[PDB]
């Protein structure tokens, strides 16, 4: 018999409480993001990437800026690269915390939710101090960043890193090793590496089986090749090993954050050329050419050479890719948005096969489907 | 002259008029009247069919009522004393429609603005610029009679 | 003259500012929805709670539906509400009495006040007032007599006023089919009144709203006319009850109480209401005014203008209008 | 205002928090701004008592004290009042937004506006 | 970088279907015919030295000027040899191209998305229902000729007691600003 | 006047036009000035250089302040 | 109509408004990316349980619908169906810009230009996303709005 | 299941017949889906479907025929899943200028 659930719509074929098959209906959050991006300039299209995969905000900005710089060939300063890495790892910590605690609530554990939200509130305070708003902060731009770090941010992040090491130990002690948690997670929605490769899994969902492949090491798109962090893999891909991988990724994100704080350089925050990066307020108010370039960059945009490329980054969900096709104009001709939730939600069908309803919700929580990015 | 122009508008109103390239008519230039005639399009603009009542004031009515009263008055009078006058600006579609309507009403007194009583309009070479603007470029001696270009 | 400035539908102009007195009722929803769909602006004057016109807010574009709080006994407040009005629609009226409002006060005096204010405010182009089909000076029902007097005084004070006279209107929020269904579900039977041999011509509420919209859109052909509105075919009360029971898929059951005992049962409510200072429950079925109206048949007179003269055919009452009764099945 | 604590319970929390606090300032609307350092967590070391116990609102904080209360600035409201601009400016007004049509903001084309302006961008002949 | 298996493919792949190749730092590109796309992807997926066994995604690009307006692009990855490859073809509105669901099971939803957005139908898809847009959607939103705001909009109709769909009548029309500079070329 | 009444309907407070007409012209010794908006160049407007050969006061066209040559 | 009956009616209305204000049971309609900020509002810092707000997953037991996120043409019928099941004392809080007037996807197919077109919304919370501070401000504004409900007086004077 | 493009007019005709069969078999389900029994006239609905097929005869491309059948089957699935004398010139003239 068919059982319907109604922004997650899902129809399940059941025989004896055992899930024979599950079919999701996803379009409930379709918003025409690609069409709007085609209709808008690159800078005006950056907030669309802010909105996509909203739990991990600045990862999408990083991917979009990397694609634009690849199509544009502009050098980003070392300080901008380091602060981008720092905030990408902060974003990874935020997304992992939210995913783990929403999964725990769906399982039934309610209390770690608010502790991890206290941590997330600290991180969103970091976002709000460095940029405009707590969420959807258009901070990462092509060629660099919007603004420099406010003073004291590094010290506050160091204090947060220490207290957050304590918090991760705390959460792991409560959740890991619990008999109920183990019975909920182990041997639930297992995926072989061949199955993951066939269904196009990425990130934790792909390293859970143990393919032993990470994007930050295969194609280092930042100072990542100078940060000597660790990449955990799962012995037998299932919910428990994916959860442990997420915990280890939080720890390694803290490690990378400390390294970036320690070896952050002193310099500029964006690309040197004013044809591609807007000049400062003082420069545009004092210099004739700077005023011209500010006016042109805020009415028109930088005209990227006509080319097509696919740039992918290791978003906390997985591999987030943007396929940009240009025509030499100030607006992107085509922008395809490959999110690491579209493939995982396909994987739901075979993952939650011969399982039960609680196993289905556990698998959904483990895959961490954010519907904005799957409905891009 | 029929100089080619580009009308730039922002919404329901015309904002400016600029010249556009047409080597045969106007190379890249435009007259002051042509350039700045857009301002008159938003003043003293008729926007409703109206009938002058017995008191002499205008009352706004529907297109149905206006056309009905016009048709009744047109049928009332004999077709000999019915005259049609085309305006200074009017497209060929409107002018031919007016001519056909008045002819089918029985009147042969349709004329355009600036046309004399005895005008030999049977020859386009008679009443147009045969030399053309390019020919004016190619010309060597000009005799301007009755005109102030 | 009203001027249309749009293609139509939502987010248009239509050049009409319609003040709909009594727009929070059963017919008010449909008339306001039709007016807002036209693209016109609707001023909804509401009496009491701020959430009464809440639904009416969603059927029009931004700023098109404007709710105004007033006092029905305040001439200055009525004038302020009707300050920006272009046309006026009147639907005010209650099926029962209250210690504050009687039938005469809620219909005749309010219609007189609306007509006087519309006459004083020279900017009003149309005044559409809704009454009942059986509204006659000789009608036994006090409410019908009051509505007839109200329509007469509206014609006298403001000759440029159209009067609609719909019959009993059925719909999702009607006050006959819904109480009948509730009584049938609760007690397994419904009370027929005088063995249910009397005849009516129930009319669909969206059809009435479309009729009012057509009256508003008339090119000056119905300035001072009265339009009697009724359904396609005459339904006896018993036939309407049978249709209701068939729609709900329940077994029909009737008691057919005689008129004298029905009037005796409904009598004490009026004296109690006039005596006690606290309100009494509203009579959904056992209403003396409804009994008095049911004493005589309420159908079209075949003389006054009807749906055919107005230009829209009535909807048959089997499937389109009674589709709401499915929620009452099982 | 202490009797409001029994049916409020939130003013009760504020009064409990004003045990060891120091009154850092007061505004012209009566709001009393308190600071409390020492053994206090970061998020709860600055606050306000609105001096309107019945219907205190979150929008009653003037812009002069808004930044200090929200931890944007270390400058108290007195310095910002001293730095308040001249030759222009309006007094602080709360977010009524529902206290009356005569109080709320209305667009120039809204029917509720005291003066409603037509929008057609053309002048008819107007015989 | 990592242009190893791309060159190895061009050395070993049959030359019949390689319509054109592009060696770029933005991504190595293969453009072929729609008839041989399935065979080409089967060769790449199964060959031991070009093991692109994971399909990153399938995209569509609209080119109204060309005779075959639609361009179907396949981004693939080789984790064993750590490199990305791109294989694309050209399809028009009516012609149906081969489906690669059998090779890569993940291709089903991306192919449904391509159908939804452009109208390029696939030959061997187990199902090809719309995935992203509203139920009963009439057009293909990602086509260039498709208006940005669409053709219809929804609202609540009180007499119908349901959300109805009506032709668009939106206020504050989209303002297209022409920022293009005549000296950009 | 018409423009002020078109964008504003308060008609009770002083419009910016009246305030900017009330602020007196600024007397300067030199023939040219640097108009910045306020005491902090970074918080004002783009720098505007104004010629003062004409006898009448010259509006800055930014933060219009009517600089006038001394002699 | 008197001055003592009016006082008694005012006291009864005050009690009813106090109860309805202190026992608001909103239901999340958590689409898009105001729902994460809503969960932040429900977190430890800006806690909602203090004021009586507790999220009821069943629409039949909920008091007010808080629509946070983008409303899609594919989801608007579901929103209306869920709203219709709520009890007659009901309110709507439209959080963000998507649910107010379409927000950042206003000129887009399959996007409802604000939830006002589907359900009658009482209070809009501007922001994108509105701070949890601002959303709790909007909930307090809902409490203030339902703090002036003279239901008993209106019933008495009919 | 989607099939390759029809290579013959006879194959396109067979597919059209199969689609018409599917519509006819799925007609009574639409009866309980929509509930317009008063003025449905199932025979009239079949006649209207046949009239649509007959007004779509000007097409001769088998690819266009297959695409039309695919969209018709999609519409059938959607309907099953319940997803909804003054001459012509003078009326338009009285209505609006744009006609
Ligand atoms: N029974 C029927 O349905 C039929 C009715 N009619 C006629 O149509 C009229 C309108 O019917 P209908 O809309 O369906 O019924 P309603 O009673 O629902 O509509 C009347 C509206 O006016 C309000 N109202 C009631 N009494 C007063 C008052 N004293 N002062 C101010 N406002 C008041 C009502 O409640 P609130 O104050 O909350 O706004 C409601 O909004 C009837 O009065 C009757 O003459 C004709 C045929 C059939
Ligand atoms: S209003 Fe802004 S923050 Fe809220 S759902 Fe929309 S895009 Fe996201
Ligand atoms: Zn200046």
């Amino acid at each position: 018999f068919t059982l319907n659930f109604g922004s997650l719509r899902l129809v399940l074929e059941m025989n004896g409480e055992v899930v024979e098959r599950a079919e999701p209906h996803i379009g409930l959050l379709h918003r025409g993001t690609e069409k709007l991006i085609e209709y808008k300039t690159y800078l005006q299209a950056l907030p669309y990437f802010d909105r996509l995969d909203y739990v991990s905000t600045m990862a999408q900005e990083h991917a979009y800026s990397l694609a634009v710089e690849r199509l544009l060939n502009c050098e980003v300063p070392l300080r901008a690269q380091y602060i981008r890495v720092l905030f990408c790892e902060i974003t990874r910590i935020l997304n992992h915390l939210l995913a783990l605690t929403t999964h725990a609530m769906d399982v039934g554990a309610s209390t770690p939710f608010l502790w991890a939200f206290e941590e997330r509130e600290k991180l969103l305070e970091f976002y709000e101090r460095v940029s405009g708003a707590r969420m959807h902060a258009s901070f990462i731009r092509p060629g660099g960043v919007a603004q420099d770090l406010p003073l004291g941010l590094c010290r506050d992040i160091d204090s947060f890193t220490q207290q957050f090491a304590s918090r991760i130990d705390e959460l792991e002690e409560m959740l890991t090793g619990n008999r109920i948690w183990k019975q909920r997670l182990v041997d639930i929605g297992t995926v072989t590496a061949q199955q993951a490769k066939d269904w196009g899994f990425s990130g934790v969902m792909l390293r859970g089986p143990g393919v032993c492949w990470d994007l930050r090491r295969a194609a280092p798109y930042d100072v990542y090749d100078q940060l000597d962090f660790d990449v955990p893999v799962g012995t037998r891909g299932d919910c428990y090993d994916r959860y442990c991988i997420r915990i280890e990724e939080m720890r390694q994100s803290m490690r990378i954050i400390w390294q970036c704080l320690n070896k952050i350089p002193s310099g500029m925050i964006k690309a040197d050329d004013r044809k591609l990066c807007p000049p400062s307020r003082c420069r545009m108010k004092l210099s004739m050419e700077s005023s011209i370039h500010h006016f042109e960059l805020y009415t028109e945009g930088f005209s990227v050479p006509a080319s097509s490329t696919y740039t992918a980054v290791e978003a906390p969900k997985g591999e987030f890719g943007v396929f940009l096709v240009s025509n030499g104009s100030n607006r992107p001709y085509r922008c395809k948005i490959r999110a690491p939730g579209f493939a995982h939600l396909q994987g739901l069908d075979f993952m939650s096969k011969h399982h039960m309803l609680a196993d289905v919700v556990t698998i959904i929580g483990t895959q961490d489907i954010v519907f904005g990015e799957v409905d891009r | 002259v029929g100089s080619n122009i580009r009308i730039d508008s922002r919404g329901p109103e015309v904002m400016r008029i600029v010249p556009r390239l047409n080597e045969d008519i106007n190379e890249e230039w435009i007259s002051d009247k042509t350039r700045f005639c857009y301002d008159g399009l938003k003043r003293q603009r008729l926007n409703d069919p109206m009938i002058r009542g017995p008191d002499g004031r205008f009352k706004a009515v529907n297109w149905r009522d206006a056309l009905s009263v016009i048709a009744d008055i047109a049928h009332q009078v004999k077709p000999e004393e019915i005259v049609g006058v085309a305006g200074k600006l009017s497209d060929a579609e409107s002018m031919i429609a007016l001519k056909d309507f008045l002819n089918r009403m029985g009147s042969n007194d349709v004329w355009g603005e600036g046309i004399g009583v005895n005008t030999n309009a049977d020859f386009r070479s008679g009443y147009i610029m045969n030399t053309s603007i390019a020919g004016l470029e190619k010309a060597d001696v000009f005799l301007l009679v009755g005109t102030q270009p | 003259h009203l001027v249309r400035k749009g293609t139509g539908g939502r987010s248009s102009v239509s050049g009409i500012i319609a003040t709909v007195f009594g727009a929070t009722g059963f017919l008010g929803r449909y008339v306001v929805q039709q007016l807002a769909k036209m693209g016109s602006q609707v001023l909804v004057p509401f009496r009491g709670s701020e959430d009464c016109p809440r639904h009416l807010k969603l059927m029009g574009d931004l700023g098109q539906i404007v709710p105004m709080k007033y006092n029905p006994r305040d001439e200055s407040s009525v004038k302020a509400v009707m300050a920006k009005a272009n046309v006026v629609i009147n639907l005010i009226g209650r099926d029962y009495e209250t210690r504050n409002y009687s039938f005469e006060e809620v219909h005749y005096h309010m219609a007189e006040n609306l007509a006087k204010i519309s006459r004083e405010h020279g900017g009003i182009l149309r005044f559409i007032q809704v009454s009942c089909l059986g509204a006659s000076p000789s009608s036994p029902s006090r409410m019908l007599r009051a509505k007839a007097a109200a329509e007469e005084v509206v014609l006298r004070e403001l000759p440029e006023a159209t009067i609609l006279k719909p019959a009993v209107m059925i719909g999702t929020e009607d006050r006959i089919l819904n109480p009948w269904a509730h009584f049938a579900k609760k007690y397994g039977f419904i009370p027929l009144f005088g063995n249910g041999s009397t005849k009516i011509q129930p009319v669909y509420v969206v059809d009435v709203a479309a009729a009012l919209t057509t009256v508003l859109k008339d090119d000056g052909t119905s300035m001072g006319k009265t339009y009697e509105l009724g359904g396609p075919e005459i339904f006896t009360v018993h036939d309407l009850a049978e249709l209701m029971y068939e729609t709900i898929r329940e077994w029909p059951r009737y008691v057919k109480v005689p008129f004298p005992i029905a009037k005796a049962l409904a009598t004490p409510r009026e004296i109690l209401l006039n005596k006690v200072p606290f309100p009494l429950p509203t009579p959904e079925i056992l209403n003396l005014d409804k009994i008095q109206a049911l004493t005589t048949d309420t159908i079209v007179s075949e003389n006054a203008l009807t749906f055919n003269d107005l230009g829209i055919i009535p909807h048959k009452l089997k499937g389109y209008p009674v589709e709401f009764l499915i929620s009452y099945r099982k | 205002g202490y009797l409001r604590c029994l049916p409020d319970g939130n003013l009760l929390q504020t009064k409990i928090h004003n045990i060891g606090a120091t009154l850092v300032g007061v505004d012209k609307f009566g709001n009393k701004y308190y600071e409390k350092l020492g053994d206090t967590q970061y998020g709860r070391h600055r606050w306000v008592e609105y001096a309107e116990k019945s219907r205190y609102n979150a929008s009653q904080v003037p812009p002069e004290w808004h930044g200090w209360l929200h931890f944007i600035t270390d400058h108290t409201g007195d310095e910002l009042l001293l730095l308040k601009p001249k030759r222009y400016g309006v007094e602080h007004k709360e977010n009524l937004s529902g206290e009356g049509e005569q109080y709320i903001y209305h667009s120039k084309g809204h029917a509720l506006n005291p003066g409603q302006r037509d929008w057609t961008r053309y002048q008819p002949w107007e015989s | 970088d990592n242009q190893f298996i791309f060159k190895y493919s061009w050395e070993t792949l049959p030359k019949k279907w390689v319509k054109k190749m592009e060696r770029s730092e933005h991504g190595n590109r293969f453009d072929t015919k729609t008839d041989y796309l399935f065979q080409l992807l089967c060769f790449l997926k199964l060959h031991t030295y070009t093991r692109v066994q994971v399909l990153i995604d399938i995209c569509g690009v609209d080119y109204p000027s060309r005779k075959r307006r639609f361009e179907v692009v396949y981004n693939l990855l080789s984790t064993r040899y750590n490199s990305r490859i791109r294989v694309q073809t050209s399809a028009d509105e009516v012609t149906r191209i081969s489906s690669v669901v059998s090779l890569f099971p993940s291709a089903g939803w991306w192919e449904r998305e391509v159908w939804d957005m452009f109208g390029v139908s696939f030959i061997n898809h187990p199902d090809l229902r719309r995935i992203l847009t509203d139920y009963g959607f009439e057009g293909h939103p990602l086509r260039k000729d498709f208006p940005l705001s669409g053709y219809v909009e929804v609202r609540y109709d009180d007499p119908e007691k349901r959300v109805v769909s009506e032709p668009i009548e939106m206020t504050q029309e989209f303002r297209y600003f022409d920022f293009a500079s005549p000296w950009e070329q | 006047s018409n423009h002020t009444a078109k964008w504003m309907q308060d008609t009770s407070k002083k419009s910016p036009m009246e305030l900017i007409n009330e602020v007196p012209p600024i007397k300067v010794e030199g023939r040219i000035v640097a108009c910045e908006g306020d005491t902090n160049p970074a918080l004002g407007h783009p720098i505007e250089f104004i010629c003062l050969d004409l006898p009448e006061p010259a509006v800055c066209k930014y933060c219009g302040l009517r600089y006038v040559q001394d002699h | 109509v008197s001055k003592a009956a009016e006082f008694v009616i005012s006291k009864v209305d005050d009690l009813m408004n106090w109860a309805r204000r202190g026992s608001i049971w909103p239901m999340t309609f958590g689409l898009a990316c105001c729902a994460v900020e809503m969960m932040h509002t429900g977190a430890a810092r800006y806690d909602l349980d203090r004021f009586g707000i507790i999220f009821r997953p069943s629409p039949r037991q909920s008091d007010c619908m808080i629509v946070a996120g983008t409303l899609t043409n594919k989801m608007a019928p579901a929103l209306r169906k869920v709203y219709d099941q709520m009890p007659e004392p009901r309110w709507v809080i439209s959080m963000g810009s998507c649910a107010n007037g379409g927000g950042y996807y206003h000129y887009s197919y399959s996007v409802v230009r604000g939830c006002d077109r589907i359900v009658p919304v009482d209070i809009y919370v501007p922001g994108c996303p509105p701070t949890a501070e601002a959303l709790l401000y909007g909930l307090l504004q809902l409490q203030k709005k339902i703090n002036r409900r003279k239901d008993f007086l209106h019933w008495w004077t009919k | 299941k989607v099939l390759p493009n029809s290579a013959s007019v006879e194959e396109a005709r067979q597919r059209v017949f199969d689609f018409f069969r599917a519509t006819c078999r799925s007609l009574p389900s639409v009866m309980e889906i929509y509930n317009l029994y008063d003025v449905t006239s199932v025979a009239q609905l079949r006649s209207t479907v046949a009239s649509e097929i007959r007004k779509n005869i000007g097409v001769s491309d088998p690819k266009v025929i297959d695409m039309l059948l695919f969209k018709g089957m999609e519409e059938l699935m959607n309907v099953v899943n319940h997803s909804k004398a003054i001459s012509p010139f003078l009326k338009n003239f009285y209505s609006s200028n744009y006609f």
